[PDB]
Formats: C-alpha cells, structure tokens, sequence
C-alpha cells in the first residue's frame, strides 16, 4: 500500500548490496520495476531487502529485469 | 573424476550456488528426501569464501527436542542436574564456518526463536544470563517440508523464515 | 514533512494526547495489534513535559516471565546464583522519563502487584529487603487484550487496572 | 449507595486537579451532575477520582457536562 | 456526627464490645470480607482501657509468608545475609497497645506456634536464642475463613485457636 | 467424662474472673448449670475457662443462665 | 485420695513399676498418645530409690532438632556465634535424678548416638573436646511410635534401642 | 547358633543381677530354660543380658519360668 | 548322549551355525513358536568363540514396554522417582558374552533405535547424558513374526533390520 | 542403478572378510557374479556388505557361486 | 452339634479335603452358585495345618476390576494420585494363612499373571519396582464358571490354571 | 510323544512327594501305569507333576492304580 | 582350647598370615562386615615379630572426619582454639607396634595422603611445621568396601592403595 | 610396554627380598616368568615390587611359579 516506496526502497537496497558484494549493478529495468510494484510483498520492506540482496548476487550484467526477479517474485 | 549436475534446472542451481559464492547470508534449501539438499549445502560451502573453514552439519532430528537447545548453542553450568563444564556449542564449533541445520521444520519454537536471535545479533548465551561469546557462522537450513505451510500451522516462526529466506534454493525431485 | 492523523476518532485522540500533555498520571492504551498504540505512547511522551527525557519502552513479552521481575526493577546481589552487581532497572533507567510497558496483560501476578506498589509509592527495592532508590517514571501501559475481561479471569489485578486507568485511550482498528 | 456523596466528592476532586493542572475549571453542569449520579461507580471513590482528574485535563472551558464525562462514564 | 450500628445482632455486638471493655484477653473476630471486622477491632480498642495506646494493625497477607516471622516479632542480627541491626517488631511496636492480626488463617504453622508462645508467656526472642524483651500487647485476630474447619485440615493449630478464642465475635454479612 | 467436674470447675472460674474484672457475679443458675453439664467440652477444662471468663464479662446481674452461655455453648 | 489403676494389664504394669523400684537401668515406655506413658515415668521415679531426687522431663519435640544437641547435654563456649557461658545441661540438671525423654523417635541420629554414649559411659562433653563432667541420670524414654519399625527405616539406632530396652513397658490404649 | 551358650550365659547373668539387686533368685526352671533356647536372640548376648536383668527384677520366688520370660521372649 | 538334528534343512542349519562359529556379527533367527529358535541361539553361542562366556537371554515380552529401556541398558540415577543406584544392564551383564533378545518385534521404536546405536557404536549411556561404559556383546535376535512385514507397518526400524540381518537363520516349523 | 558397482564393491567386501575371518576365499564365480548383478539390492551397498560377510563365512572352498548366494539373494 | 455331608460324592469330597490336610498346594474349587464351594475352602482351611491361622477370603467380584490390582497385593506410594501410605495387601494380611479368591474367572489378565508370579515365587512388589516382602499364603480359588472354556476364549491364562489346578475339587449341584 | 518318559518322570514325582508329605507310597500299579501312558498330557510334564502330587496325597496304601488316577486322568 | 579356621580358603589365609610373620609391610584386609577381618589383623599381629608389642586398633568411622587428622597423628599446640598440650598420637601410641586402621575407605583425602607420607618416610609432624618424632608402626588396613572402585570415584588415593597393597588378604563371606 | 624389563626387574626384586627375609628363593620358573610378562602391570614397577616381596614371603621352596603368583597376578 505504498507502491510509491517499492521502487525507491528497492533502489536503496540494490545500492547497498551492489556495493557490498562489489557487483557492477546499476539498477532495475522497466520490465523489472513493474514486477516489483505488482508483487504483494507480504514480508514487505524485509522481503524486498532479501529479494534484492539475492537479485544483486544473481545479477550478471549492469541491470536487473524479469530475469533474476521472476526467480523469486 | 568429478560430481554430477547436468539437467537444466540443476545446470542452473549449480550456478546459483557459484554466484552465492561471495556471500554469507543464510540459505534455505528445500526438496524431497534424497534430492541432494545436503549435497548442495556441502557444495555451497565448498564454494563459499570459507571452504577451508569447518562444516558443522547437524541433523535436527538426530537429537531429542529437549536437548537440542543444549547442544546447538551450549550450556551454562549447574542449570540442569549434572554439568561437567558449561557446554560448548555446535554454533561455537561452527564458529568461523558453516552450520548446516538439516530438517529445520523440526526446530522447537523455543530454538526457532533462539536461532533467529543469533542470525541477527550473532551473539548467544548458554542458558539464563547473557552472551559472552563471539560466533561467525553462516546458517544453512535444509528441510523437506514446505515451510510456508508450517507458518499457517504456527509450528514455524515466520520472521525466522524470511531471515533464512534470504537465498532460497529448491531442489526438484 | 509530518506524521499521520486525520480520521475523526483519531483527529480526536491526538488532542486527548495534547491535553494530557501537562500530566503524569499513568495512561492505558488499548487497540488491536498494529493500530498505533506504541505510536501514541511515543507521541504522548513527545508531548509530555518530559519529551526531552528518555523513553524506556519494553515489551513485556520480549522477556521470559521469570526474568521480568529481575530486569524491570533491578536485583539485589547474591539472591540468584551468579550476580556481577546488584542489577539496575528499566525503572531506574526510565527514572525521570517514561516507561512504556507494552502488552500489559502479560505481567505476572507478582509483578502486576510489584508495579502497583511503585505506581503509588514510587519507591522500590531490588528483591528481598527495602527500597533505597528514588524513581520518577511515568507509567504508559498498552495492551491489545481487553483488561476488564482478564479481571474476571483473575489474570489481572483490578486495583492495578484502575491505577493505570487514570487516563485511558482506545485506538480503533 | 451514597449518591449524596458523588456530587460532593466529585466537587472535591474537580477542585484538587483544577488547581493541580492550573485549569480554569469551576465545576460540573446539571446535565453532567446527573450522569455522575447515575453511573454505578464500581471503582467507587477511586474511579471517580480518576474519572475527574481525567475530566479536569480534558476540560476546555470553565465547566464539565455530558461532553467530557460520556467519554468515560 | 457518629458511626453506624442499628441492626439487632449488631445493636448487640456493639455492647459485647462495650462489656469486653475492661478486658485484655485476645479476641477472635470472624465475618465475610467487608462485614466490619477490622472496624470492630478498631472499636474494641477505642473502648478497651488502652484506647489512647497505639493500634498496630497488620494484614498477615500483606507480607510474604517467609518474612512475617521476621517482621511480626523481630530479628536477631546476622542470621540472614544482611542485617543492619537486630530487627524490632510489630509486637514491640504494639507493646503496651493492641496488635490486630488480620486474616489469621494465613499464618504459617511456624508463626502460629510462635504467636501462641507469646500469647501465654508474653516474652519473645528474635530468631535463635532467648527472650530479652517485655511486651504487653493485646491480641486481636480477625479472619474471614472458618477457623474450626482449618483445624481438621491441619492448616491451623487448635490450641492457638482456643487461646485466641477467649472472646469470639462473629459479624453476620 | 467428669460431669462431676464441670459444675465445680466452672464455679472455680466464675470466682477467679468475677474477682479479676470486679464483677458482682455470684454464680450460675440451674438452667445454666444444666447447659454447662450437657456441652461436650471438646476443649475441656480449657474451653470452660474461656467460656466463663467470657460469660463473667458478658454478665449483667449477679447470675448467669441460658442467656450469656447459649451465646457460646 | 489416690491415683488410678484397676484393669488387669495395668493392675500389672503398676507392679512391674514397683519391682523395677530398686533399679536404674533405663526404661522404654510405649503406648498411643494419652495412654499414660508420661504418667508411668513419673510413677516409676516416684517409686525408684531417687524419688526425692529431681525429675527432668523434656519433650524431644518441644525443641528444634538443631538445638536439642545443645540443650540436652550442654555447650562448650564459642562454638556457635554467641555464647554467654558454656551451656549447662538437662543431663546435668537431671544429674542424680531421672531424665524422661519423651517422644524418643524424634531424636536426631547425631543425638541418638550421643545419648547411647552417655547411657554406657555416663560421661559427656559439651561439643568438641572431651568429657569433664560426672552425671548420674536414669534414662526414661517414652515414645508413641513403634521403635522396631523405625530401626528398619534407619531412623532409629538399634544398639540405642536395646540399651534403653533393658526394661520395657507397653501401655495399652 | 550357639544354643550351647544360651543356658550357660543366661545362668551367668541370672547370677550377676540376683546379686546386684539382692534377689533370692537361684535359677531357671526347665520350662524356662527351653524358651530361652528357642528364642532367636536377635540382640544375641546383649538382649539376653537385658532380658534377664529384667527377669531377675520381675522375679518373685527363687526361680524363673515361662512366667516372667514370656513377658518378653 | 546328545541333542537332536537330522532333517536336511536342519542337518544344514546346524552347519550354518558351525561356520558362523568364528563370528560375532549379530544373528537374526526366525521360526514359528516352538521351532527351536532359542535352541539355536544357545547352540550358536555354545559354538561361538565365547561359549565359556555368559549367555544373557531375555524375553522382550517378559517386561512391560516402559521398563525395558531401563533394564536392557541401565539407568542413570534420579531420573525416575526412586533410584537406589544408577541401574546396571543386561547389556552390561552380557558384556563379553551373548545377548539373546527373544521376540524382537516387541521392541519399542525408542529401544529399537537405542539398540541399533549400540550394535554399531557398542557404547551406551544410562538415560540422558553420555556413554561411559564399554560393552562387547554379540546380538542374537529371535522373533516369530515376519520382520519385513513389520517394516511396512512402521512398527520395526528397517536399518535395525539389516543391522541384525547380517546372518539370518530361518527355522522351518 | 549402478550395476557397474555391484561386482567391484562385492569384490571389495569379499576381500575385507576373507581376511577378517581368515578364509581362503579368492572371489566369485561367473554364475555368482550374475546373480549379484540381478538382485535388486534394496538395502543397496549395506545389504551387499552383509550378504557377503555371510557368504564369506558360509564359504567352503576358494570361490562363491549360486550356491551360498542363493541362500540369500 | 455338627455340619452337613452325607451324599456319596460329598461323603467323598470331605475326605479329599481331609487328605489334602497336610498340604499347601493351591486348590481349585468349582460348582454352580450355592453348591458349597466357599464352604469347602473354609473347611479345607479348618483342616489344613494352618487352621488357627487367618482366612482371608475376598470376592474378586466385590471390587472394581481397576482396584483389585491395588488391594490384593498392595500399592507403592505416589503412583496413583493420592496415597496415604504404600498400601498393604490381602496377600500380606493373608500371609501365613489362606487366601480364598472367590470367582476367579473375574480376574483381569494383568492380575491373573501377577498372581501366577506370586504362586511360584511367593514374592511380590506393590506396583513398579521390586519385591521387598515375604508372604506365605496358600491359594484357594473357587469359581462357578468352567475354567477350561475360558482358556479357549483367552479370558483365562492357562499356565495360571494348571498352577492352581494342583488339587481340584468339583462340587456337584 | 515321549511315552518312554511318562512312566520314568511319574516315578520321579511319586518319589518327590511321597517323601514331601511322608506318605508310604512306593509306586504305581500296572493298571495305573497304563492309564498314565494313555492320557494325552496336554499340560505335559507339568500336568503330570500335579496329577501325582495330588495322587500321592490322595493315596491310601502303598500303591496307586486306576483308583486315585481316574479321579483326574 | 583354641580359635577357628577349617575351610580351605581360610585353612589357607591362616598360613598366608603365618608366612607374612617375619614381615612388616602394611597389609590390606578386605571382606564383608563380620567376615573376620579385624580377627585376622589381630592374628597377624599375634604372629608378627612384634606380638608382645602393642596393638593400636582404631575404627576410622568411630571419629568425626574433622578430628581424625588430629588424633591419628597428633597436634601441635595452639593451632585450634584450646590445646592443653601438643596432642600425642595413635601413631605414637602404636609406635613400635601395629596400627590397625579399620574401615579405610572412610579416610579423608587429606589424611589418606598424610598416612601415605608416614608409610614411606615413617616421620610425621603434628599440624603445620616439621617432623620431630620417630615412629615404627606396621600399618594394617581393613575395609569392607572395594578399594579399586573408590579409586575411579576419586574418593581413594591410588598410590596409597598400592602402598598398603603390599600384602593383600581377602576374607570370603 | 617394556616386557624386556619385567623379567630383569622382577629378578632384581626377588633378590632384594629373598635376602631381606632370609628366604632360600633363587628365582622364577618359566611358567611363572610367562605370567609376569603377560600381566598388564598397571602399577608398573611399583606393583611388581609388591607382587614379589609378597611372592618372596609366600614362597615355600627355592622357586616361584604360577602357584604363588596367580594368588595375585
Ligand atoms: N522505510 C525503510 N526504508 C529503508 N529500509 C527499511 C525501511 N523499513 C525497513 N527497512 C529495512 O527492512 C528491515 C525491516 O526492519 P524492521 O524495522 O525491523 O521491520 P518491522 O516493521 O517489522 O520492525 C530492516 O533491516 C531495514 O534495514
Ligand atoms: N546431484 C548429485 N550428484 C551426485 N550425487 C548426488 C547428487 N545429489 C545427491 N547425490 C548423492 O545422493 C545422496 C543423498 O544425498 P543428500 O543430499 O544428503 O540427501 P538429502 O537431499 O535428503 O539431504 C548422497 O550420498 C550423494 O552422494
Ligand atoms: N497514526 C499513524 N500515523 C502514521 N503511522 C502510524 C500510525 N499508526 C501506526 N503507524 C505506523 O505503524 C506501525 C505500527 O506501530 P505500533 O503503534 O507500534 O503498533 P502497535 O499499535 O501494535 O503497538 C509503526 O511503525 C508506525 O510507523
Ligand atoms: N470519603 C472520601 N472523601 C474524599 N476522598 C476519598 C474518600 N474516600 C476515598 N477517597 C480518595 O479515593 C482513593 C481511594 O482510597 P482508599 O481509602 O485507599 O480506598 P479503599 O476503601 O479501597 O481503601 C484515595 O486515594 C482518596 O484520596
Ligand atoms: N458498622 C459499620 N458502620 C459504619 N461503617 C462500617 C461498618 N462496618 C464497616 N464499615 C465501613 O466499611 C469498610 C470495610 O471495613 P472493614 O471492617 O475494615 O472490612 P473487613 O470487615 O473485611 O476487615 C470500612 O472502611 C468502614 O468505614
Ligand atoms: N483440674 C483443673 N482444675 C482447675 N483448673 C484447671 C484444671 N485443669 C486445667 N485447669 C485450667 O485449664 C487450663 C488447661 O491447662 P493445662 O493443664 O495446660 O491443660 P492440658 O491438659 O492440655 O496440659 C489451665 O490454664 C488451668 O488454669
Ligand atoms: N492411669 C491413670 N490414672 C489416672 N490418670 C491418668 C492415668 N493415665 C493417664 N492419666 C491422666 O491423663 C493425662 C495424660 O497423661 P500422659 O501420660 O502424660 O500422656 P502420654 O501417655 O501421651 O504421655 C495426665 O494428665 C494424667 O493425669
Ligand atoms: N532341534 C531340537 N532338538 C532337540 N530339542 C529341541 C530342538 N528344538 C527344540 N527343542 C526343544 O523344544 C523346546 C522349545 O525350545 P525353544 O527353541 O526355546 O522355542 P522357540 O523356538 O519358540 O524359542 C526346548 O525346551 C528344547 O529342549
Ligand atoms: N561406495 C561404497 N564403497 C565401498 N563401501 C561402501 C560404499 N558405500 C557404502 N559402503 C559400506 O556400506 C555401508 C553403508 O554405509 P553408509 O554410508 O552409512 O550408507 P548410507 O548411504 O545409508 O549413509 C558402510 O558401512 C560402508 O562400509
Ligand atoms: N454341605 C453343606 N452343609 C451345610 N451347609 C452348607 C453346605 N453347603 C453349603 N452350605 C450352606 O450354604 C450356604 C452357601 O454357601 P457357599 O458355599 O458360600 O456358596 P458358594 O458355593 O456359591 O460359594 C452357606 O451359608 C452354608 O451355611
Ligand atoms: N524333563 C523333566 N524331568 C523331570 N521333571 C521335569 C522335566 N521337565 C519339566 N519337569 C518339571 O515340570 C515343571 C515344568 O517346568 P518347565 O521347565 O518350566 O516347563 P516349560 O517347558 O513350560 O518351560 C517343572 O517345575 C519341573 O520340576
Ligand atoms: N575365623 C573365626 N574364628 C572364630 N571366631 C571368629 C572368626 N572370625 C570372626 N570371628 C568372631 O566374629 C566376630 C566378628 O569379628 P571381626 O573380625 O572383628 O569383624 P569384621 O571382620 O567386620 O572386622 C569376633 O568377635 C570374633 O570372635
């Protein structure tokens, strides 16, 4: 109920971890950003924190889209 | 020679393991009996940064529910009739290395909690009193039951789920 | 920016908080989980005269019922095997400020009493012996259960109810 | 069982607190006085002590009636 | 103005009090909670010869059973870890006056005895050792339970019953 | 089992106390003497000692009968 | 007038007492509560050669088990915090006369022994050290429990039994 | 297990005491001697010592038989 | 004279026994009631290297299922109201010799496990705690029921089957 | 599902035990080797371990064939 | 005067009783209700060597099947909520004498066994634990049902039959 | 199925008891010995043990035949 | 007449005593209570070279564990409140003769040691300080407990065992 | 772990004592020497010292074998 938070938060996280695991990950793609906004996030902020540490590690290029995310969300 | 991974979904799961390499967040492995869970933990750890470090695997079913909260962590002297020394811990033995808790669902609510506290704080105390030990152990839970379900049954702490649910691998039969 | 209050019943409750400002009588907050109880305590105290003073919030459920009467108040040395110093208290740490006891219903009859004694006298002793400390702490109880009921169940001291029931705020789901 | 006490006591209290919290509260209105007499007062003298400290603080003008009281009683 | 007695059975009980005036034999008062027991003790003493003398009323329930035999009588130094001075006594404070023990049934067998000894001898010692103090205190026991019963339950010393059962007043609900 | 003792003892006591509390009480009436003999006296000599100190104090005239006694026995 | 003995078994027991007259061997009396034990001791002694001599009767139950071994015998100075003088003894007070220990079964193993030693040697010492006093006291034990039994329970020293079991009288209810 | 001792010992004792309490007791009768030999004597020599001091005192004539003994043994 | 074996299948089974001589692996004997099972165990042991050593045969049915796990192994003091000494064991009595458990199917799941652990490790502990005793006992199980079946009924641990199923003899009715 | 293991393993075992019980048993015959490969081995490696300790003891000559094996498998 | 026996078959049975005199082997009496079974037991015992010894006759039907195994034998303390003392036994009361169990068929399988054990060993224990008492009681069972039958119904232990079936008397209607 | 045992065993027993109850019983007669051999002995050795203790007690002379036995067998 | 020895094992033990004659090495005697231990010591000494010399037998149980190390050896003045003279010793009284310590297992670890030192050196000091006395006493220990066991319990010094275990005699019940 | 010491040591001891108690004991027999070598000697040199002083005293002839030794070892 704060879809206006998912994309900013997520982006926070993607930054934390991208720096924590030294990964050249800059950010999410549109396709991905959508998904993140549609997911119900039962865990809420917590679950997104995990979903993205996980997506940062699984990340291969500079961005994240339906690819790594769908694996979870 | 080598080990065995060749099916797509596993051709995959191996990599997921490889990527997770440089990490330490707990990992939750789930698949039917025999699918290779405990084989993946072992591989995750062979691949983590702490491969050379110990691997403390302990079946949570291989110990009466009333003595798990006495051997996982440790024990502060004279709190239970007969104590030769405050009891060390698999957590302490696994300090610096991996702690593969097999069959998680079989954790008492009391320890499910007590683990959570150590997954976040990393500090623990043997029985009543306070923490006086420093343990750096990467949690690796594997269970063959469906965690989520157990959460609606109240047999499994949810917050402990998401905590171990950082990285989640599911081995298909 | 700011915080959030806009519905009539809350447009209200905020004011009730504002009025209560210049007071110190304990306050009893009650609403379903998540309704904003602990958010009101915090606001009551941000508004009380002692806002700049500490806020000692402690979940009465976040501590085994047998050690609450050891940490809320304090502890007189050698009365329980192992005591590094007579134990201070959340009451003592909350001295001069607010003491927000969350989930009151979860108070042992023994402490329910022991609190009452400190809500009236304001003096307390750590275990057996007598009071030797001076604490000025405003009580702020919040519970999600229905107090009254608990009174007919005998799980909750009545006189302790009316004592905290000076000011009573009820947060609607 | 001392309805002849409620109104005098209450009036005691309203005085204590009106002076304790420096509130320009002089006393209860008829409408209010009635209520106070009808309430069962399980807590008795104690409950009335609280009900009124509370009503003194909640007080806005110089008097108290059904308004603040109903909030409780 | 005055106090309140007008029903026959009480129109009575008042007089019984008045007659008992010139006496000092202990008195046993019994009636349901609230009936006016402690109001009669107080009146008995306002009427006894020692009205101007003190009235030491002490609820036997308002003190943990393990510290009653430490506060009623008194305490001889260093017999229990920590003693600032051999502890005085409510018996000693009540010396020369009345000692209204409320809720007698709640007396430990150990004190039930220890009282008896002081109701007959009038001398007492604080802990182990011997009597070195002189106390002249009129016993006034009040309980809401049925003494006799308790005697067949063994929870109440019989000889202590008859000793306090010199004068017996029963307040009807 | 010594009904031949109740009336003499009792009479002892009634004397002790009548003198102890300066009461013009001379003795028990027939009606009273009967009762004293019928009571089971579980406390025995002790209980009679009390029953009569008590009856001496409660005494109003020069004698004691069913009146004061029934109060107890 | 006189005392009361008329039933055969007692018409008897009186004589047994009379014969025992010229003796001093301890005597063991046993019968249910109230049967007349302590009445026989008293009579035995009125009849013994030492009738004019003292009668030191002491209920072994009328003294906390931890202070019996301090009052029966006596006490050597400074051995227990606070000693106004090495404590005399009921044994010493009973010197030259009878010492009727009532309710024997209630003797601590420690004193059961300590008595035995004084029934044979007749010499005793107050606490640690050696005997320095001469006591000539005829032992008269009376108990309502069945001694023999207690012997298989280990609560009663056997050799102390036979020692007091020189002359044994049993009062029938 | 020394029935050959009971009768001699006993006889020792009966002598000691008969002289200790100045009693004209010469010895046991057959009937008595039997009993003494049948008793199990758990206390052994000790118990017999007592049983006979006791029998010497209880003695009325010059001899002891089932009479005084049965009282004990 | 001698014993009796002459039918082919038994002319056989005797030899199988003879060969097994030089061994110690457990043996599983099965045949209808009366067929000679317990007669073979006895013969196996008369023939094993430890013939001169004891033969501790115990009917698993001749003991209430709740006390088998107390007598087979042993018992650590004060763990069950009343313990005269930590209880020895048929395992300990059978140490160095044979332990013929008759009617195996009648083993509780708890002991079925506890046996397995001692068939492999050879070490055991009496109740909660750890192993502190060394036992060298050759297991000889005999049952008249069909083991395999019981395995699909879950009444019989499989791994314990194969463990005792090293050498298996089947006596034909 | 590792029939390529049965014959090597078996051969391991036959060696262990042949040495453990001092038996002049060198190995399995063809006829025997077949059987071992056809058996389903529910117990798997474990069951074969037993089946052969057992066959080593039951062994009479230098080899093992349908003979001892059939007894079990 | 005398008792009544005059028909041939009984003119007989009396003698059988007379011969059995010098014996102690249990006896099994069987006849329709009223035939004189319990009259024969009584006579057997009047004639046995232990006639002067007690006769403990107890109807096995005159006690709820769940309390027979508590009163026949005895009871070890605190094993069933509420125990004033480990319960004695009719076996213990019948020690040295006869124990006429009437209506045997009405014995629970559990006691049928427990009796057998005491008919052979003669030793028994009150509940869980071990035998610590010595009883010499001659068993005398009488039943009106046909034992044998009950054996094929499984309601009656066979081995217990032959054990009591040492001497068997059958009273014809 | 050991009729060669009945007569020897029986004879054992008849000896035990004949000595246990001091009975002048020497042994079974032919007529009796037959019966004992024909009985099925379901109880077997046990039942014969009883049948004969019983027959020893019931015995009147020096021998046992169809007489006492038939009573049972 | 004479003493009693006729069974083989004792027909023996007597001789063993006779041979040991010409010796002085300590001797360890062990047998159940009553078996004749203390009768053998006495005989060993009647036979040793020092028969005419004293026999100082002392029950180690017949003295409170805290005063044994004060009476066996001796005591140096003013070391324990009250000393009439530095206390002699049973060792000193037994000088030149035998010292039969009965019930050895009952020796405090402190004396078990202190004895050892005197079994080897033969010199001893009364309390703190140094040896100034010369004692020639042959040690003769007898105990009914199993020494070896006690050694694994740590209640009995091993080296003290082997020291007394020079000559070891075991009396069979 | 010095079986090469037992027989020499033992022999030392047997000499000491044989001379200390004036016993004509020359030495151990084969049968005996074996035993001494098999015993575990927990006490080690000490225990052997005792075992032999003891065996020297118990000695009857000129030698020591299974006889005296078994008494202990
Ligand atoms: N509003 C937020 N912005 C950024 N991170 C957040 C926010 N809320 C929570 N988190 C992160 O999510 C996790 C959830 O934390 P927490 O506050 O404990 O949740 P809860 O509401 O259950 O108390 C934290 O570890 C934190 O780092
Ligand atoms: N992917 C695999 N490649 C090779 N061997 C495997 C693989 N997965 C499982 N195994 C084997 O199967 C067995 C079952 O292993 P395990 O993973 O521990 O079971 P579970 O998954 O129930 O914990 C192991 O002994 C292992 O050698
Ligand atoms: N009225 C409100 N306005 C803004 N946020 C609120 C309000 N009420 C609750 N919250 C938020 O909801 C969460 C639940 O808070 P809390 O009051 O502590 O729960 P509970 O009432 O059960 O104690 C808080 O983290 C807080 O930020
Ligand atoms: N009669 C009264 N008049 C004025 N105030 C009163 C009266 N009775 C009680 N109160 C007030 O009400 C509270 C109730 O007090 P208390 O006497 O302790 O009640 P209780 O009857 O339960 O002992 C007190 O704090 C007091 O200030
Ligand atoms: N007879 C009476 N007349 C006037 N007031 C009374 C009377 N009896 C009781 N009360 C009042 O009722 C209250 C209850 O008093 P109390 O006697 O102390 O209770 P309890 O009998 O249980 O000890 C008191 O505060 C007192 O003022
Ligand atoms: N026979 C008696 N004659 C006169 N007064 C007696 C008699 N017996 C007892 N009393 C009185 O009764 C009370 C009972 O006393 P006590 O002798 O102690 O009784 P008990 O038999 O229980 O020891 C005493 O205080 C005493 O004054
Ligand atoms: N045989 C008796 N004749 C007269 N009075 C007796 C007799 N026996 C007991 N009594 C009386 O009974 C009371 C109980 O006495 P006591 O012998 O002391 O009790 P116990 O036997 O338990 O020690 C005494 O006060 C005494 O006067
Ligand atoms: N092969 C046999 N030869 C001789 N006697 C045997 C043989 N088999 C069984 N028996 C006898 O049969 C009885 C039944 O024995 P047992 O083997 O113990 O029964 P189960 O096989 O049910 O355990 C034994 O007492 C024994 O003497
Ligand atoms: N691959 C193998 N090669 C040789 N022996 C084996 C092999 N696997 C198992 N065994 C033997 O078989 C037995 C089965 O052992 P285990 O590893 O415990 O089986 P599981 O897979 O059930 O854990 C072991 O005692 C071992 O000696
Ligand atoms: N043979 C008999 N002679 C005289 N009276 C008998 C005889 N048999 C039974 N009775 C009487 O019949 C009644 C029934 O007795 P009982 O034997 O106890 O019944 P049951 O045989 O069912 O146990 C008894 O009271 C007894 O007096
Ligand atoms: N072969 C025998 N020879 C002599 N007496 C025997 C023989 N067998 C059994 N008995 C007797 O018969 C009874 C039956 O005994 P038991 O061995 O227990 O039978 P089971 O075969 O049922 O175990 C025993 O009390 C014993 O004295
Ligand atoms: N072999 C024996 N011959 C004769 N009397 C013996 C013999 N053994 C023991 N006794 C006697 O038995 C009693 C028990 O003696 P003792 O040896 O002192 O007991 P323990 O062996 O427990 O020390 C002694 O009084 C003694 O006379």
């Amino acid at each position: 109920e704060r879809k206006e938070d998912i994309i900013p938060l997520a982006n926070h996280f993607l930054k934390k971890f991208s720096r924590k695991y030294a990964k050249e990950v800059e950010g999410f793609t549109k396709s991905a950003q959508e998904l993140l906004l549609s997911y119900p996030w039962y865990g809420n902020v917590r679950e997104l924190k995990n979903v993205i540490e996980r997506a940062v590690l699984f990340s291969e290029g500079k961005f994240i889209d339906r690819g790594e995310l769908s694996c979870l969300v | 020679e080598e080990y065995v991974f060749e099916s797509p979904k596993m051709k995959e799961i191996l990599e997921k393991i490889k990527k997770i390499s440089c990490a330490e967040c707990p990992v939750l492995i789930t698949g039917e009996s025999g699918v290779g869970k405990e084989v993946v933990a072992r591989l995750i750890h062979k691949l983590s940064d702490r491969s050379k470090e110990p691997f403390v695997a302990l079946n949570v079913a291989s110990i009466p529910r009333d003595i798990f909260e006495a051997e996982l962590f440790g024990y502060e002297k004279g709190a239970f009739t007969g104590a030769v020394s405050s009891k060390e811990g698999f957590f302490e033995l696994a300090d610096g290395g991996t702690l593969f808790l097999d069959e998680i669902g079989e954790l008492s609510l009391e320890a499910q909690a007590k683990l959570l506290r150590v997954i976040e704080s990393g500090k623990f105390y043997r029985l009543g009193g306070r923490k006086e030990i420093e343990v750096n152990v990467r949690i690796l839970a594997a269970t063959n039951r469906n965690i989520k379900e157990l959460v609606k049954e109240g047999k499994f702490r949810e917050d402990l789920y998401y905590r171990l649910g950082v990285i989640e691998i599911e081995i298909p039969p």
